């Protein structure tokens, strides 16, 4: 849970401070945590979707490292980074698609689906960013 | 003497394939007089298993350390392959003269055969021992005669074998892949090799005890010879343009005054045409190695600090120590970028987080000088896996060489300033050295490729993990000979050729090969010795014989601490399945080798109760237990060990009865006499008065027909008794037909070491020499 | 009376802490010292947090000789800060961190005796003086012997 | 003690830094050092010294 609100906020301030143009010490600390991101994503596949007329979707994660060597972001960076958010942010909508619909009786507090399961390990524990909301 | 430390890993000669000569047995069959039901002779001897010969010692720690000797003797016999067909010789009588596996079992055969009492069962038996060869499966039988645990052994040298089928594809698949699919080589064969032809393929694991952790005294010595070698893998710069025609062309750019003493002249220093060859050398050297370098200029020198913007240009900012890297960048900020726009001499503070590039990009108003900056900052290489080895990659830009065009696109921004705060003649001494560089815009370029390329092609036969740490001691480089590298180099592109790409492969899976099997070894010794219980061995010689297999290091500068701490991390490791197996077997039946001999007795029951001798077939009678069951034990070597001697001094001031376990001797009595007279608790005093048991000596009888005096026992119905009893176990029967056994192997292979000895080697001419872009490297006219 | 160490320094335990907190003082980033005496100091750092378990048992066999010893005193072991002090060079302690191998040393039973003998002998003649020294003056002073 | 210095002597480099080279090492004594410091030690801790 603390792991997939912090990949949402990488995503979010990734979709925010990463523009066309910007200076690079304004993102210099956020490529950091989206590059560690995308090394504790790789090698790494997932399920979301199976219950209702929810589809089911595999997700699997091989992308490469984000440049840290501009000094202001020119347009080959933003799109690189707006292919690696979009297929981020569609994993995270169908990870919450999937854990909004799921509940049990006995312990409620506890991740249901098989994705948000899976991402309460220590190995994705370094995703960890900011609970700021 | 970087001469004798390139010989140490030029000459790792990789490991001998060993062929099987013999069996390794460890028993015998020996005939024994064998005596009757009341000690008189069966007319017939027995054959038995014995021991080939002993040195089991006394102490039961002697004992398990011999064991340990003994699984050592095993390793150093184990085959790395075997022809059964050349081993066996032919008994001298079976029907069809067949051929037994063993001059040793053919020994055998002609002493059970032409021997009175064989029995006519068996000698049929041996007529019957025949070789069966299938040669179409090619496989081959051979009779053997082997005591079971010495066909455990034999039957697992059969059957876990090295060897491994080869053809041409694997001769393909040997050379690795960014050399089998460049377009700049070409590798042809000569010979098809037959369908019975093997390898036993080199152990490329990589490195389990990660030695670049912590190990930096051990690594150090590593990174140098790995820099020793691959600089004379490194090709030599061909065509270079003439040295003494580029100082003229290099005098007439700017315009030596000769009167004015100015800074002009010492851009002129020690260009020569060996320091260019030098410095290719050792920065495609140093970054093959992983080691660290240190640069070594003079901070009048401006064309030193303009090659050395280029140096910080191609190579990343962390194959260098902190010290001279951020010196030199200090020297390059103040001279030439910071008096262009005219801003402060930045006192810049020892200690600082941050280097002096790393606040140039921040204090600096152009964008080209400072995207330049920015670049050189965050240089650094991608860490890759590719063909299972890690191997530092460049930056996409670097080796395409459009990072000159960035470079030197920023670099005619610091002529266009107008130095507001210095004088003319610095002006002109800045910007005829930015002239003197720009004048080699496109050899710049293409000298970045070819750097790249040889990189690439060159770590393309690296088989171990290029580690980036630090190194420790962190050798020369001189910017003199950059900037005779940057000058003189003109059109000829040198890529090196596949013979030395092949031979630097070579000594690379040499030595790694090397490397994996000592590692094997040892943690097969080192868990041999820790499952064994020996608590008295200093570990000291096993990881120190380790290093001194290793043909690099210098053993005796390292000390006890790196020495313990790999025996430390050495234990963590998985012993090889193959000795694993071996100690399984070892460990299985060393408790029935251990018992199988003379020379030693698992203990004395000293009961002080009458019990009678018992009789065996080969002894006639003696006093062997064959449990310490009902008896309270005493172990005799802990009692050694810890040197108490008043529980057993309890136990025989008054007579309990008492079970002394553990290997002790034994004397051979034989008259009856000496057993009337009662022997028996008389070698036991000596504990008490002495406080030894190194001395005790148990005896074992034989009351036998061949013993004096023996009518004792025949002519007055006496079965004989003794006091106590050594524990002994009784040796078994030479059962024929079952020890035979039918060994199982290929008739006929051949083994090829040096597979690189088939391919012969091309490559493209280099005016058409191509990169990974599809485009030449060297482009220019 | 005996003052005695802690089991910690006893087993040589507490090494196992000196040796996490020394290696933590190696991955240790400096702010602004310079970098050659950086290195060079955390280096100097490694050269002791390598030597874990030869100093771990380097202090379980000086608190094993200070033990064997300790049990041969007859005297009170009173600490008292004395004048003069018996200067210890740390040098030397480098030596003795650097330098141990494996092999112990433990006080052999006849220099263990003797230790033993010449502390109750010094025992002895000091009561027996004492008690002498108290029987002359008591004598003298009821004697009425006052010169 | 020789293998001892050098070890000490390559890992912690003094020729780069600037105090001096030598008096650093005078550690490495096999029994006039190392010895008496155990000797010193165990002296002192018994008898309150």
């Amino acid at each position: 849970m603390d792991v997939l609100y912090s990949l949402s906020k990488t995503l979010k301030d990734a979709r925010d401070k990463i523009v066309e143009g910007t200076l690079y010490s304004n993102v210099s600390d956020l490529i950091q945590q989206f590059n560690q991101m995308i090394i504790t994503m790789n090698g790494n596949e997932f399920q979301t979707g199976g219950i209702g007329n929810l589809p089911i979707r595999n997700w699997n994660f091989n992308f490469g490292l984000l440049g840290t060597t501009l000094l202001n972001l020119d347009a080959n960076y933003v799109e690189t980074a707006r292919n690696t958010i979009d297929y981020f942010v569609d994993f995270v909508d169908n990870v919450c698609m999937d854990e909004m619909v799921r509940e049990s009786q006995r312990n409620g507090i506890a991740p249901q689906s098989d994705s948000l399961r899976k991402l309460s390990a220590i190995k994705f524990k370094r995703i960890n960013f900011d609970n700021s909301s | 003497p970087k001469e004798s430390i390139l010989k140490k890993l030029e000459d790792i000669k990789p490991e001998q394939a060993k062929k099987q000569t013999k069996l390794f047995r460890i028993f015998e069959p020996k005939q024994l007089p064998i005596y009757r039901a009341n000690g008189e002779r069966e007319l017939r001897n027995r054959w038995y298993w014995k021991l080939k010969r002993d040195t089991l010692p006394d102490g039961d720690y002697d004992v398990r350390e011999y064991f340990l000797n003994l699984y050592d003797q095993v390793l150093m016999e184990m085959p790395d392959y075997l022809l059964l067909k050349d081993m066996a010789v032919e008994n001298k009588n079976s029907r069809d003269a067949g051929k037994v596996v063993d001059s040793e079992t053919a020994a055998i055969c002609d002493a059970i055969f032409q021997d009175e009492e064989t029995e006519g069962a068996v000698r049929r038996f041996i007529a019957e021992m025949r070789q069966r060869v299938q040669a179409d499966r090619n496989v081959v039988n051979y009779p053997s005669i082997l005591h079971p645990i010495d066909h455990a052994f034999n039957e697992y040298f059969l059957q876990h074998q090295l060897v491994e089928p080869l053809n041409n594809d694997i001769i393909f698949n040997y050379i690795p892949e960014r050399i089998r699919n460049d377009v700049n080589y070409i590798l042809n064969m000569d010979r098809n090799l037959p369908s019975t032809a093997r390898y036993i393929r080199p152990n490329l694991l990589q490195d389990r005890l990660n030695l670049h952790d912590n190990f930096e005294s051990l690594w150090d010595t590593i990174t140098t010879s790995n820099y020793i070698l691959a600089r004379s893998v490194v090709p030599d710069l061909k065509e270079l343009v003439s040295t003494e025609a580029q100082i003229q062309k290099m005098s007439q750019d700017l315009q030596l005054e000769a009167l004015t003493i100015q800074s002009e002249t010492q851009f002129l220093t020690g260009i020569n045409s060996q320091a260019a060859n030098d410095c290719f050398k050792t920065l495609i050297a140093a970054m093959l190695s992983q080691r660290t370098m240190s640069l070594d200029f003079v901070t009048t020198n401006y064309m030193s600090l303009i090659s050395g913007m280029w140096l910080l240009t191609v190579i990343p900012n962390d194959m260098f120590i902190r010290e001279s890297l951020v010196a030199c960048q200090l020297a390059i900020i103040n001279t030439i970028v910071y008096p262009a726009f005219g801003m402060q001499r930045m006192h810049y503070r020892n200690g600082d987080p941050q280097t002096p590039f790393q606040i140039a990009e921040q204090q600096i108003q152009n964008f080209q000088v400072a995207n330049w900056l920015h670049f050189v900052n965050y240089n650094q290489f991608r860490q890759v896996v590719i063909d299972g080895v890690l191997n530092q990659v460049l930056n996409d830009n670097i080796r395409n060489g459009h990072v000159v065009n960035q470079l030197m696109e920023a670099l005619m921004q610091l002529s266009r300033q107008q130095f507001p705060t210095m004088p003319v003649d610095y002006k002109r001494s800045i910007q005829r050295g930015i002239l003197l560089l720009s004048n080699r815009l496109g050899q710049l370029v293409d000298l970045t490729r070819l750097l790249s390329y040889n990189y690439e092609t060159l770590m393309a036969c690296i088989t171990m993990n290029m580690q980036h740490v630090q190194t420790l001691t962190t050798e020369k480089l001189q910017l003199t000979s950059v900037t005779s590298l940057c000058m003189l180099i003109g059109n000829a592109t040198v890529i090196p050729s596949p013979q030395t790409l092949f031979h630097y492969y070579n000594v690379n899976v040499n030595f790694h090969s090397n490397y994996n099997e000592r590692i094997n070894d040892a943690v097969a010794i080192i868990t041999a010795a820790n499952r064994l219980n020996l608590y008295q061995k200093k570990m000291k010689s096993i990881v120190e014989d380790f290093l001194k297999r290793l043909q690099i290091f210098d053993v005796a500068r390292v000390p006890d601490d790196q020495m313990y701490r790999l025996r430390d991390r050495l234990r963590l490791l998985p012993v090889e399945i193959r000795r694993l197996d071996i100690f399984n077997l070892i460990a299985m039946n060393m408790e029935q080798i251990e018992r199988a001999s003379d020379k030693i007795a698992q203990g004395v029951i000293i009961a002080y109760r009458d019990m009678q001798l018992e009789r065996d077939e080969m002894y006639g009678y003696v006093n062997i237990a064959r449990n310490l069951d009902g008896f309270q034990q005493i172990n005799l070597e802990e009692l050694m060990r810890s040197g108490d001697y008043a529980q057993i001094t309890n136990m025989l001031l008054n007579n309990q009865p008492v079970a002394l376990v553990g290997a002790l001797p034994f004397i051979t009595d034989s008259s009856v006499i000496s057993l009337i007279a009662k022997l028996d608790a008389t070698v036991f005093a000596q504990i008490v008065k002495l406080r030894k048991v190194d001395t005790l000596k148990p005896i074992l009888y034989k009351i036998n027909s061949d013993s004096n005096d023996f009518y004792l026992v025949a002519n007055y119905d006496w079965i004989p008794t003794s006091t106590t009893k050594v524990y002994k176990q009784v040796p078994q029967q030479f059962d024929f037909r079952a020890s035979m056994h039918m060994l199982t192997s290929n008739l006929t292979f051949t083994v090829y070491s040096d597979l690189l000895a088939f391919v012969s080697a091309d490559t493209v001419e280099p005016i058409n020499a191509v990169a990974f872009d599809n485009m030449r490297i060297m482009n220019e006219l």
